[PDB]
DNA sequence: AGACACTACGAGTACATA
DNA sequence: TTTTTTTATGTACTCGTAGTGTCT
């Protein structure tokens, strides 16, 4: 029997509707550290995992660990009914063939539960063990999806040079952008930092991108870590947790 | 106005310049035409079905019967008449016709119930009946059957068989 | 708790799929194939599919699978897949699957690597192609079709991919899989050997504590019309009463689990021409119901069918005292009695309460009137292409009179068969005497009622018999037709 | 008021009590009702038997003055689809009654013809909700319902209108309007109506049209035979008798008389010599095969036009060269 | 007049396996089914008033005891069936998480799919092959042909047949001990020869046969439930003499009622389902009975068009 | 003779707004103290009542009771032809004719007559809403809007339950399970906002939400919406007007 | 004030028909 | 062993410009 907390609804929405359309169904996971969710796109190319600790719930009580296979439709079309100004709550039993999202007002006397009913997946949770990534950088958020709305009008392939400390976000008429990593000291976000070991050359995709491009809500900051022979991870911190993405490579 | 009207039948073809334009001036179809005139004085008049060879007068003995009945005012204000070169599928059956019978009769005016009866019923004619389909008859049933208050219905064909 | 799998919960289907390529039941060839083309498929892929082996397999980027139902295309096709060391992405007609729907979801994998092949395994590198797809579409066959449709963007990615991309379908030989008839290596499915489901019912059947003998396996799979999953449920099916089948309950099982498919619209015909089926023993085991039914089965085609080839036979139910050309003309009056039938079926009034009549006199009564041997072949029907033909020479007479019309003032047939066999002697006949100078003639003819260039192309072939330009028009000197064209295109005419 | 509606739709029975000819079916109904075990109802039967009447004389005994409202009365003026069925007749089915309380009817009139799906939608929603609804079907052919939803209700087969029944029918009218009818006339009405009460009141109200009097006379067989066109049984055997056995000529001549003097037509002809011969006994059948087939083919021939004499004159030859086999 | 009662039908429905009186085989096959669990996909065929979905509705509770509410998805010909109807709701049925006994599954059950559109069956193929060990499919039909070949290769095919005069006779004999209804053999005779198989319509006869006389005898039977029409039509066409098979016409189907549209599409299926005469006899009389019933179709019905139907049946009975 | 002026000409637009996809086929009687009108759906499930006295007109004028019967369709189709700024005037003669709608303008000459044909309708008008009801209850017009567009996305059934001053919006479906629990409250600086409950007995009845959709369009009319709810009692939803009221009676479904 | 997700009424395309 | 066919109402699916309530 789980019972977690939030202090407001707003957070697992918008946590919700980062992520809302690369997938479908999503394996929650809840042990005692927190709850941790990743969800394959239906076409296999984009791994979108997301972990929240105890700091973001008022109460958090999780007694043995147990996974929730639900739908985002669903989901989505009963967060809908919630309110920004309600405390939302996600209550388990035993043996959990729904899972229950209660509503409560704190200064008016409406109580609003809503029963959804999970689904069966097939639980093939991938270790997410760490990889030495090439290159690792970071920069805001809301440049990063201004720059890939830009390159995503005027073609599909979008491909990403990182050499000799210079990013480079082509697409392929043909524009580019090249960024600078310059770090300033009144301005601590937009210190668009860069940790290069080698030239990485990759090459991703329109919608993907844009897909994940409107998760940039949670963080005014994204990491990039890019590698030759590995996925690239786009990473939002969160107030507790953090959401990751991950997303293949084209071919050369 | 009526000057114009008379020039214009002296200069047409005479099937169309000698169309009988009461009831009296039929001369052999006289059995149907009596019971026509006498409920004309009532106002109890049937659902009609003209059938016979072509050329005998059913349209210009119900052209005549709906004059005489109505005058020229309320002629054109309390008649449907449906020829076989219109739509005449089930749609137009249901949406037309029906609305035409669920509408209430027209007031007649003052010069209206002065010289004609003016019964409280209009009549919605469909001429060359032959040509309609089986289930666009079908749904005339209970329009004709339920409105028959308000409404009055008259068929007019040649081979009585093609009526369901 | 939810991992753990019960044998007494899954179905015998499920339970005894094949794990392994060599437990696959028939069809051996059709298997290896698949596996030689997906095996050298980045071999081929490398040289731009421009290197052709002796296998034949390596100049389609694709592949399809087409058969019956039921003798394991999927399954081999994923096994294969799997051992081969590939990312299964697996997409059927069960998901939305339209245009929109494909350049959304998945013209974004046509050219993209797997994400998952990286975390699966990345210490040891057994293949270099486990971060490759290959796009398994099943079901192409249901597809909506048409126009616009997921079909045809599947037919043009077809053309332009990285991955390997196989397609598994039922019916091969349809309308909406035509664009599919050039692009991708055809693979047939065909009814599997008696031996292997033998063994493998064998099998299955010691181990679910069954008794069965191999006496009752061929009548089972004949039955069945191989589909080895019916034969696995009708063993789950009947195995939980009766413990043993060897020939005493197989009629009253095979009575019970008869496969009642539609035949093709060439089997019908060869059924409803067979002469045994008429006889006094064949009518009383496949009765008029059943004759009704398989004119039923196919009502758009029968009739056209069997007027094609109902006077290419031999009969063998001639009465005494009655030829061949006697029956011949009465399934021919019958003929023509189903063909006035159907004309009041498909007309006003939509009288199809009179289908089941249309079904004897233009397909049942015919047959029986001659019924007999195929003496040559099943012949498609040709009147459908004829029809075709007519209706575009319709067309262009239509324009052609209607070009006309200001100086003949006639009908389209009047000018057909009036105004054609002059318009021909005075367009082509001058370039037969007169070499290249009557052209002035002609232009001016053509002028005078607004002929044009196609106008006089289409002309030229409406004449049979004995008048056929397609050989008088190369006749003509080359040179003459050059001068003719090239004056058509300079001098001005009124439309 | 009612005095202007036909006299069709004036004497329409509003009490089960009113409808005649059918007294089996009417007492089993009304014991239906009265027990409360009222089954989905099937009445199957020719035009103007009365299954019209008999449903809403029963929805009115069944409901009171309130009928219009607690009953859902669908017919083929209104469109019966598969989404219609799915919506209307499922939202009527499924909630409860809105001015009292008790189960709800739904009168399918002339559901002979809703599409095949609207059937097969609707088989499911009779057996789904059959303890708060019914249902009522009316129908003319029983070959246009689907035998899954034949089989769910009770068939009811409404015969024609037997004699004592129009003849009390009749005389109720007469009793209403200020009206006499001749004996003879009266026999003569109830020949040329084949169980069709609409008939009858039709033609009652056109030989009343027709009297041209204050109603101090009485109707006779000349008025009847004359309002609707009818040919006379005297008439009648006079041209068979003039066919059977005068000359071709003769029989010619006497045709044209007859049919000329009173604008009779061909196919009553026929149709009454049809009648006629029917107990006409004969030798070997054969001549019955060739007077039956030649005089149905000069019925569909007539049935589309063409030349009145010619066809007459084939009748005369038809009928002719049957009985040329009878001797 | 308040309120009324169930039917007959509906009261005494089956609600165990036992009760049910039907094909033996089929029935005990599917008790042993539900009393040892894993239900495979089926498809019931038959014709109406037979069993076929009380069959299934009480597999489906016997096998699922109290779970029936949350595990049995119930989808009949009255509800939408479409491709968006199998791609969404039936999909998330199969999809959702439900703790049953290790011995059960989700059932479907889909009422008249002979009636579900080609998309949806087609669609329907891998939703119920991908949770195949978490969801079972149970088709109740009339005519397995209209299901397509791929689905019927992957559920077993029970074919019921019609109820033999023994059987039906046992369960209105059960209904009579259960109700107290005074009967007579002859009036149950004719119940059975009035239903021809089909056990709700005995049922609907029984009830309607004591609710208005009381007593359930052949003449009360015959007084409310007229003779079946294609035994009185078969015995119109197989007449030896014309005079007898027009009295026929004449008496039972024209004088009681019976249109023409009707009396000749009984005589194209009799003559159609005929066996006694041969098949270029019955392909003749089929040819005749079509030439009537082009007439019949365009307003020329009258009782002259059947009377030489039958004359010239007869002229070709005539050798 | 009839001669209804209203102030305005938004008004009358609103009022058939609230019903308009609702029900086809009205009979509007005018009587001396102001226009009333049954309307029962096309499924006979829930019927439609208006009754606007005559304070809502500028000008009234009623010899006698007329009953002017028309469809909604060609109301709307009349109605969408005015301009909202100008003034609506329903007009009708001696005996019962086609309703004179006449578009007045305050400042141009702009005078736009329209005829609509009546239709015959059936005048079954019955007394309804003179029973005793179990239950009373009263609530704001967007509360109830959002609580019946909620839960009609996870159900197509309603079930009300009026408990020991306790309300329930319970919405039971396929994809998930909604519950609304309100309770009965009233404030002092904002007396609009309460939820007022006056419960004899305990109620639990369900409703479709096809209709609930429908019903809630009223909403733009009033903001206070009154529910009446009784085992066996059609479903009283009251919008009130400033002259008259609008009331929706819903059927219950058949547990 | 306005942009854009949600949405529901409408034109086009086929698909059967006992 | 293989291609097409006029029309008529009911049914189902699809894209889709459009009308309006809502949030950055
Ligand atoms: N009984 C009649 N008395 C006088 N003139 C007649 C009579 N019948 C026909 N006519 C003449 O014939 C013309 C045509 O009359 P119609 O009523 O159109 O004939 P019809 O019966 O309608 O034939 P159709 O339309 O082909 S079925 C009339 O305008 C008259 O001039
Ligand atoms: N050759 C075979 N040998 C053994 N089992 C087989 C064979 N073919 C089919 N099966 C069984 O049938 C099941 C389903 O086979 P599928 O390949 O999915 O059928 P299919 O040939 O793809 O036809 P569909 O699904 O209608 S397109 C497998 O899981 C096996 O249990
Ligand atoms: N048994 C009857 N007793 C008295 N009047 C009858 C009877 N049957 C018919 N009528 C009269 O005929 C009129 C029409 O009856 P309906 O019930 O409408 O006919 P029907 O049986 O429904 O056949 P339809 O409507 O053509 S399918 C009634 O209004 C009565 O005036
Ligand atoms: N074998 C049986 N034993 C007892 N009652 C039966 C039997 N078969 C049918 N019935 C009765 O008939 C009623 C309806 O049966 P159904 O199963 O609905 O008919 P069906 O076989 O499904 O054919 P359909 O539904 O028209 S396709 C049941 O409620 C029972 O009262
Ligand atoms: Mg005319
Ligand atoms: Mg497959
Ligand atoms: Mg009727
Ligand atoms: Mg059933």
């Amino acid at each position: 029997m789980l019972e977690a907390k939030f202090e407001e609804a707003s957070l697992f929405k918008r946590i919700i509707d980062g992520f809302k359309d690369c997938v479908q169904l999503v394996n929650f996971q809840c042990k005692e550290d927190g709850i941790i969710a990743q969800a394959v796109d239906d076409s296999r190319v984009l791994l979108v995992s997301l972990e929240i600790g105890v700091e973001a719930f008022q109460e958090y009580r999780c007694d043995h660990p147990v996974t929730l296979g639900m739908d985002l439709t669903s989901l989505s079309k009963i967060l809908r009914c919630g309110n920004n100004t309600d405390t939302l709550t996600l209550i388990a039993d035993n043996t959990p063939d729904s899972i229950i999202l209660l509503f409560e007002d704190t200064k008016k006397d409406r109580i609003a539960e809503y029963s959804l009913k999970l689904m069966d997946i097939d639980a093939d949770f991938l270790k997410i063990e760490e990889l030495q990534y090439d290159s690792t950088l970071s920069l805001p958020s809301s440049e990063f999806s201004k720059i890939v709305r830009d390159l995503s009008q005027l073609s599909d392939s979008i491909n990403i040079m990182i050499t000799k400390e210079t990013i480079k976000f082509v697409a392929d008429g043909s524009g580019s952008v090249i960024i600078k990593p310059f770090v300033d000291m009144e301005h601590p976000e937009t210190s668009i930092k860069l940790e290069m070991d080698q030239p990485v050359d990759l090459t991703f995709g329109a919608k993907y991108l844009l897909d994940i491009i409107k998760g940039s809500s949670l963080s005014d900051r994204v990491g990039i870590r890019l590698s030759s022979e590995a996925p690239a991870l786009f990473q939002f911190d969160l107030k507790s947790g953090f959401l990751q993405f991950f997303l293949a490579p084209k071919f050369n | 106005s009526k000057l114009a009207a008379e020039q214009s039948l002296a200069q047409q073809p005479w099937v169309e310049k000698y169309r009988p334009k009461n009831l009296d001036e039929v001369t052999a179809q006289d059995h149907a035409v009596t019971v026509l005139k006498k409920t004309l004085k009532s106002a109890n008049l049937p659902h009609m079905l003209f059938y016979g060879p072509p050329g005998t007068g059913k349209t210009s003995t119900i052209l005549a019967l709906t004059k005489e009945l109505y005058g020229p005012d309320l002629m054109k204000s309390r008649i449907l008449e449906l020829n076989a070169s219109d739509e005449r599928g089930i749609s137009i059956v249901r949406e037309k016709v029906k609305n035409f019978a669920r509408l209430t009769v027209s007031k007649p005016s003052k010069h209206d119930l002065e010289n004609y009866p003016c019964p409280p019923y209009k009549i919605i004619i469909l001429d060359e009946a032959d040509s309609m389909t089986a289930d666009a008859q079908s749904a005339l049933r209970r329009t004709m059957e339920t409105y028959s208050g308000v409404t009055r219905f008259c068929l007019i064909c040649n081979y009585v068989t093609r009526i369901i | 708790e939810r991992d753990n799998v019960r044998e007494e919960d899954k179905l015998w289907t499920v339970k005894y799929a094949p794990t392994n390529l060599q437990q696959v039941c028939g069809n051996k060839g059709s298997v290896m194939k698949l596996k030689n083309w997906l095996a050298n498929w980045e071999n081929s892929k490398k040289n731009s599919f421009k290197h052709a082996g002796k296998d034949g397999s390596g100049v389609f980027r694709a592949a399809m699978l087409y058969g019956p139902p039921g003798i394991g295309k999927t399954t081999a096709a994923h096994l294969v897949a799997q051992e081969l060391g590939y990312d299964i992405l697996e997409q059927n007609a069960s998901d939305v699957r339209s245009k929109t729907l494909l350049n959304a979801g998945v013209k974004n994998a046509l050219d993209n690597m797997s994400v998952v092949g990286y975390f699966k395994h990345n210490e040891e590198a057994q293949n270099l192609n486990g971060k490759h797809f290959v796009i398994i579409m099943d079901e192409v066959d249901g597809m909506s079709g048409g126009d616009r449709g997921g079909v045809g963007q599947l037919a043009q990615f077809c053309r332009k991919t990285s991955t390997p991309l196989i397609l598994i379908c039922n019916e091969r030989n349809l309308p909406k899989m035509r664009p599919f008839d050039r692009v991708c290596l055809d693979i047939q499915f065909r009814r599997p050997d008696a031996n292997s489901i033998k063994s493998r019912l064998m099998t299955i059947a010691i181990r679910e504590k069954f008794k069965l003998d191999p006496n009752v396996i061929d009548r089972l799979i004949q039955t069945t019309r191989g589909d080895i999953r019916q034969v696995i449920n009708l063993l789950s099916t009947i195995s939980t009463t009766t413990k043993t089948i060897n020939h005493e309950n197989i009629n009253e099982i095979s009575k019970a689990w008869e496969k009642n498919i539609a035949l093709k619209p060439f089997d019908i015909a060869h059924k409803m021409l067979d002469g045994q089926i008429y006889s006094d023993i064949g009518s009383r085991n496949f009765t008029l119901n059943d004759k009704i039914a398989l004119y039923f089965d196919d009502f758009d085609f029968t009739p056209l069918m069997i007027q094609e080839n109902y006077l290419s036979t031999r009969p063998s139910v001639l009465k005494p005292g009655q030829s061949h050309l006697e029956a011949v003309a009465e399934a021919a009056n019958c003929i023509s009695l189903g063909d006035i039938v159907e004309k009041k079926i498909r007309s006003s009034e939509q009288l199809w309460s009179l289908l089941p009549l249309h079904a004897v006199l233009s397909s049942v009564y015919p047959a029986s009137k001659v019924a007999g041997h195929m003496a040559g072949r099943i012949n498609f029907t040709a009147w459908l292409g004829q029809n075709s033909k007519s209706a575009k020479y319709y067309r262009l007479l239509q324009e052609i009179h209607y070009h006309t019309r200001l100086g003949t003032s006639t009908d389209k047939i009047g000018l057909r068969l009036d105004y054609l066999p002059t318009f021909r002697k005075r367009l082509l006949d001058p370039f037969l005497k007169q070499g290249a100078d009557a052209i002035s003639s002609v232009i001016e003819v053509m002028d005078d009622y607004y002929l044009t260039k196609e106008d006089w192309d289409s002309i030229m072939e409406f004449f049979v018999g004995p008048d056929v330009t397609t050989a008088i028009i190369k006749k003509i000197p080359a040179t003459v037709k050059s001068g003719f064209t090239r004056k058509y295109n300079s001098m001005t005419h009124p439309v | 008021s009612k005095e202007n509606l036909p006299w069709v739709e004036k004497y329409r029975p509003e009490t089960l009590d009113e409808v005649y000819g059918q007294n089996e079916v009417i007492t089993t109904v009304r014991k239906f009702v009265d027990e409360g075990k009222l089954p989905h109802l099937l009445f199957y039967g020719p035009p103007g038997t009365g299954k019209t009447s008999t449903i809403v004389a029963l929805a009115r005994e069944i409901y009171g003055k309130n009928y219009s409202n607690m009953v859902l009365e669908l017919n083929a003026s209104d469109d019966r689809g598969i989404d219609v069925v799915r919506n209307q007749i499922k939202d009527f089915a499924s909630t409860r009654q809105i001015f009292s309380k008790g189960f709800k009817l739904i009168i399918l009139d002339e559901a002979d013809a809703m599409t095949n799906a609207a059937q097969n939608a609707l088989r499911r929603v009779i057996e789904r909700y059959t303890k708060n609804t019914r249902f009522c079907v009316l129908a003319n052919y029983a070959h246009k319902l689907t035998p899954a939803l034949l089989s769910r209700c009770t068939r009811f087969r409404f015969q024609p209108l037997p004699q004592e029944a129009i003849e009390r029918r009749i005389a109720n009218v007469l009793v209403h309007e200020k009206l006499k009818l001749s004996p003879n006339a009266e026999k003569a009405l109830i020949e040329l109506s084949n169980g069709d009460m609409r008939r009858v009141l039709n033609v009652l109200q056109s030989c009343k049209a027709t009297l041209d009097n204050p109603d101090e006379d009485e109707i006779s067989d000349d008025v009847i035979y004359e309002c609707c066109g009818a040919p006379r049984p005297s008439d009648l055997k006079a041209v068979l008798k003039s066919i059977l056995e005068d000359d071709w000529g003769t029989a010619h001549y006497t045709l044209n008389k007859v049919r000329s003097a009173k604008g009779l037509a061909l196919i009553d002809l026929i149709e009454g010599i049809v009648k006629i011969l029917e107990d006409y006994e004969l030798q070997n059948e054969e001549t019955r095969v060739h007077l039956l087939t030649k005089l149905a083919d000069i019925e569909y021939s007539i049935s589309k036009g063409g030349n009145d004499q010619i066809q007459g004159s084939a009748v005369i030859g038809a009928i002719k060269a049957s009985f040329e086999n009878e001797t | 007049t308040l309120s009324l009662q169930l039917p007959w039908v509906e009261k005494y429905r089956p609600q165990v396996l036992s009760d049910i009186v039907g094909n033996k085989e089929t029935i005990d096959r599917l008790q042993q089914i539900a009393k040892d669990g894993n239900m495979p996909h089926m498809i019931i065929s038959g014709m109406p008033g037979i069993g076929k979905t009380t069959s299934v509705h009480c597999l489906a509770h016997e096998l699922l005891g109290r779970s029936y509410a949350d595990g049995v998805l119930e989808l009949n010909a009255s509800d939408d069936r479409g491709i968006d109807v199998v791609r969404n709701q039936i999909k998330h049925f199969a999809q959702k998480k439900l703790h049953l006994p290790p011995g059960k599954h989700k059932i479907v059950i889909l009422d008249e799919a002979d009636s579900m559109t080609a998309g949806a069956q087609q669609a329907l193929r891998r939703t119920m092959e991908l949770y195949s060990n978490s969801t079972r499919f149970a088709f109740a039909c009339n005519q397995s042909n209209k299901i397509i070949e791929p689905l019927q290769s992957r559920c077993a095919i029970l074919r019921y047949s019609k109820l033999s005069d023994e059987d039906v006779l046992k369960r209105l004999l059960q209904i009579i001990k259960l109700e107290d209804v005074k009967y007579t053999n002859d009036g149950l005779e004719a119940i059975i020869f009035t239903a021809e198989g089909d056990m709700r319509q005995a049922i609907n006869n029984l009830q309607s046969t004591v609710a208005g006389h009381g007593l359930v005898n052949a003449d009360n039977v015959f007084k409310i439930v007229d003779s079946p029409h294609p035994l009185i039509v078969k015995k119109m066409l197989l007449a030896s003499n014309l005079e007898d098979s027009i009295q026929i016409l004449r008496t039972d189907l024209w004088k009681k009622g019976y249109s023409s549209i009707d009396i000749v599409t009984t005589s194209f299926r009799v003559t159609k389902n005929l066996a006694q005469v041969k098949e270029s006899v019955r392909l003749e009389m089929i040819k005749e009975i079509g030439l009537t019933h082009m007439r019949i179709l365009e307003g020329v019905g009258t009782y002259l068009q059947l009377a030489s139907m039958l004359a010239k049946i007869h002229k070709l009975n005539n050798k």
